[PDB]
């Protein structure tokens, strides 16, 4: 399903999308290393 | 067809972060003007991506995935329409709108993640 938010403001989603996009980008480098 | 290469999938990968970078770009800096060209695209690195995978997927994990990603880029078209009223200066609520929009680019990165972590585990 897709993800449950409630009422976060648009600082707090803003941090966690940053952070899912710094995890795609670490995994990705993670990746090209082996 | 079968599963993608991981070089592929990475750089269509890198293509949706990319967009999806810009916008939490406008949202920040309040382009609400660029939320539907840039949902756009979004939609159009989503597809590309998809079309990386065979129409029918064998892997759960693969279906799963395609059907978060397919349904949060869908999602964030819908919403990004709100910035273009067709009475130009109408009335919108744009912390709710900025709210819904950075949560399906939420989803569409978190999809597309699991998706990156699916290729590379089955090569």
């Amino acid at each position: 399903p897709g993800s449950e938010f409630g009422h976060s403001d648009a600082q707090t989603l803003a941090m966690m999308l940053q952070e899912q996009l710094d995890a795609i980008n670490k995994e990705i480098r993670l990746i090209q290393e082996e | 067809p079968g599963l993608p290469s991981t070089e592929d999938v990475i750089l269509k990968t890198e293509q949706v972060t990319k967009n999806i970078q810009e916008l939490l770009r406008a949202a920040q800096e309040f382009k609400h003007d660029s939320f539907v060209p840039c949902s756009e695209k979004i939609h159009l690195a989503v597809t590309e991506m998809a079309s990386l995978f065979p129409k029918r997927p064998a892997l759960e994990p693969v279906r799963s995935s395609l059907r978060l990603l397919n349904a949060s880029a869908y999602r964030l078209q819908s919403e990004c329409r709100k910035t273009v009223p067709p009475e130009p200066g109408a009335p919108v609520d744009f912390q709710l709108l900025t709210q819904q929009v950075i949560q399906c680019a939420y989803d569409i990165a978190k999809a597309a993640k699991q998706l990156v972590t699916i290729t590379t585990r089955e090569k």
